């Protein structure tokens, strides 16, 4: 009664056939049983909003999508519509609720575009990147050169 | 293998492993049913060092310090740093006008909070001998809550519990011990842990942001037992509402709130507020260290590790930036 | 032409006034509670003996049906689930709630989109594995001169 | 690394790797853009041995031979074995009344087939020197098509293209070579079809695989036009798929267009007779796999053993007889 997997809740609402009764070991994670086929067709029904790469990660963390993060939007998006947020690569980020209509998406210079209903993409697929050299490797090169202090640490100046 | 009990007063088992089959991505233990308290600390420390991303950390620091208006608008750091959650505003507004501000803050529980305490919490009596890990749990869970409250500018999201469970070692790692087997030191460890996790797991990884959250925990604790209950009820509701994460209420938060309501001490809470503040003020960037992968051996595959504190990472990044800006490329 | 599934009808996508390839869904998907995406659909619980056929896109027949939800109307888009609560496929209802209760034969649903991997519920052999049995026979010398299992 | 061309007359590239980012689960090559012809054969053979499930194979065999009515009803093997695809019924009905059975079967293409050839196929002329891999591709793809027709009792499903693609080495592995560098190629194509039909589809049964090869023989005997009817059906099944259409682009568009303009009735008849001779020379003892017998106690690595499908059946029949005793 109390414990049931997500898709097995409201178990009473499930009807049996007349005749023999075969009573209802643990399931796996969706990511573990999911096919490697073209499953993105399951989201083709939803209207789309293309998110700027700089805003992708925030959406994976469940954060609201703001005007600076919007790149492209579909016609006919009405307030509160269930939509899909996609990258420029065509990856599905999340299923979201439209927080402004297509007319506002065209005009507004600020505000909430959409709020996340269900995250689809892993966190840190589009992480914050450092344009210059990796810091840990820079410290190793400094140990090799003797450019570090007596305590073996990077000093100020 | 013998089963290893967990949660409130180590009374629970089986619940967590069953949840991992339902998409519990908060749990970070490989084998929750067969990992002893000391092995949870060992696993946590190893996984925290693997999780920490120095490039992400450094990028966040550089955006805050040197980013233009467009960079800062998309990031959101400056807006988060100006935000005061509602619970803190309530305390600060009361404190500003209180004739004697060393006393506890008066609290009148809302109709919703009263219905919560009546309908959602266990009605059993508590006889817990070891109360110290429970007060430390309250501390860690308050930091998780405050950090989430700031990061989301006071509005919960579908991932609010994920954030809360991740910055909390008693949740993600079912670790109430915090320290490896070879009060004040445990408090300091709890604060450092919160900072290390707040710079490794959430969207915004910023030291000033982590310290802001600990300062707000101090204020909540100073407010007293009832203000702490207001926060605990909010935490409890955020987990209760999730079809998967509710297991953390079952194994920890249901009992911790009910035990705190009936057995929580105003004196212990005030002593805790003052001890945590003293420990927080004794800290600097030099206390926040990580082991990072500098390279991989091409022939061997073993990662080559290096130890750095967050300040060394910042200096190295500032040197690279100055070289990029001062010199023509 | 070569565009990704979610990027088709690209012209229909409007801009505001004023090239690395993507990854497989299985490679970028979160390990969180993503089955909530299917909570909207009415359900049909499939007998373990019929799970694999559904993963291969085959029609679901009366012998494979275990439980069905109230209010399933002909042609409704539904979800086929296991007794463990795993999502097998999104399907089209080929009979109503009244027929599911009465019919002793026929097509229950036709697969629209497979979700579960093939062979997660494979055909199992109750007795010992055959390759293991041949090794035991090599060790005992119960095999022919050529090193093969003989008739009798 | 230099790019390795593939598909019809090795004229294509890039398309397959792009498709794998869009959910192309038919492709079985780890690196399609940088795998030479010989390495495709090596990878295929290794992956086929990994894919084959002896317990699944043995279970299917035992259900067919010893299963009760309910076991047989849920499985469907007996119903599949009684099924005749429409294309084959057309041939058999014509053959039964034919005054000169060695002649080719008459075919009037439907309005739908004519529109398909006019609108969906390339209009370019072909000057292909190496035609032998193309006729072998036709042989392999006809097997995939027939097997799918039987398995689904003549109705396509959303996974019809997957079944066909998986049973065809020229599609799944972009392998038109079939044989490693250290008719015989026809025999290899038949054995490959059987091995893949015992490793990939829902129903894994030797008699079912041999029934499909027998039906390929009849289609080939029907002649060029009957083969075109089958090729058009295959082409349409892939064309209609939002992901798998890439196999029409890289192989089936040109294979079909080239066959229509350059296909030889004499070559098709010689192929029908050669494949039948090779098929009839085969037995279960020719169908071998490398299987995991155990796992290394110290390492966990798998210990491999070679078995033909008849040995698997005998061992399973011995276990069953001991159980029933």
């Amino acid at each position: 009664t109390s414990e049931w997997p997500l898709l097995l809740k409201n178990f009473d609402k499930l009807l049996v056939r007349s005749g023999h009764y075969t009573p209802i070991p643990l399931k796996r994670d969706l990511k573990s049983y999911i096919s490697s086929g073209p499953l993105e067709t399951l989201l083709v029904g939803y209207k789309r909003i293309v998110v700027k790469d700089s805003a992708v990660n925030a959406v994976c963390y469940g954060a609201k999508l703001m005007i600076p993060g919007l790149l492209r939007y579909e016609e006919g998006i009405e307030l509160y519509d269930e939509i899909v947020l996609i990258t420029t690569k065509g990856e599905a980020i999340a299923v979201a609720i439209a927080q402004m209509s297509t007319v506002d998406l065209a005009s507004c210079d600020h505000g909430v575009v959409a709020s996340v209903k269900r995250c689809i993409m892993e966190r840190d697929l589009y992480p914050r990147r450092w344009g210059l050299g990796p810091v840990a490797q820079k410290k190793k090169q400094m140990k090799a050169d003797g450019k570090l202090d007596k305590y073996g640490r990077v000093n100020e100046n | 293998i013998l089963k290893t009990k967990y949660g409130f007063d180590n009374l629970y088992d089986t619940v967590i492993s069953v949840s991992t089959s339902n998409g519990n991505d908060i749990n970070e233990l490989d084998d929750p049913e067969h990992t002893d308290a000391n092995d949870r600390v060992i696993e946590r420390l190893r996984k925290e060092n693997l999780k920490f991303d120095p490039e992400y950390y450094v990028s966040e620091y550089m955006t805050h310090k040197y980013g233009n208006e467009e960079d800062l608008e998309i990031n959101g750091i400056k807006e988060l740093l100006k935000f005061t959650p509602s619970i803190v505003k309530q305390y600060l507004q009361w404190y500003k006008d209180s004739t004697n501000p060393n006393l506890v803050m008066p609290i009148e529980f809302t109709d919703e909070e009263q219905k919560q305490m009546q309908d959602n919490l266990p009605k059993k009596s508590y006889l817990v001998e070891d109360i110290k890990p429970l007060y430390v749990t309250i501390l860690s869970v308050l930091f998780s809550y405050v950090f989430e409250q700031i990061e989301n500018e006071g509005t919960h999201t579908t991932e609010s519990a994920w954030t809360m469970g991740k910055l909390c070692p008693q949740i993600s790692f079912l670790d109430q011990q915090l320290k490896q087997v070879n009060d004040s030191s445990l408090i300091k460890i709890a604060i450092i842990t919160g900072i290390r996790r707040a710079l490794s797991y959430p969207l915004h990884r910023n030291y000033d942001l982590a310290m802001k959250a600990w300062t707000f925990v101090y204020y909540i604790l100073r407010g007293g037992k009832r203000l702490v209950i207001r926060a605990l009820l909010d935490i409890h509701e955020t987990f209760r509402f999730h079809d998967v994460y509710y297991v953390y209420d079952k194994v920890l938060l249901d009992d911790l709130t009910a035990w705190f309501i009936s057995q929580g001490s105003e004196n212990v809470i005030r002593s805790l507020a003052l001890e945590m503040r003293k420990e927080q003020e004794s800290l600097s960037k030099q206390d926040i260290e990580f082991e990072c992968i500098a390279s991989f051996n091409e022939q061997t595959g073993e990662p080559e590790w290096e130890t750095l504190n967050i300040r060394e990472m910042e200096i190295l990044a500032e040197s690279e930036y100055r070289e990029q800006q001062q010199n023509p490329q």
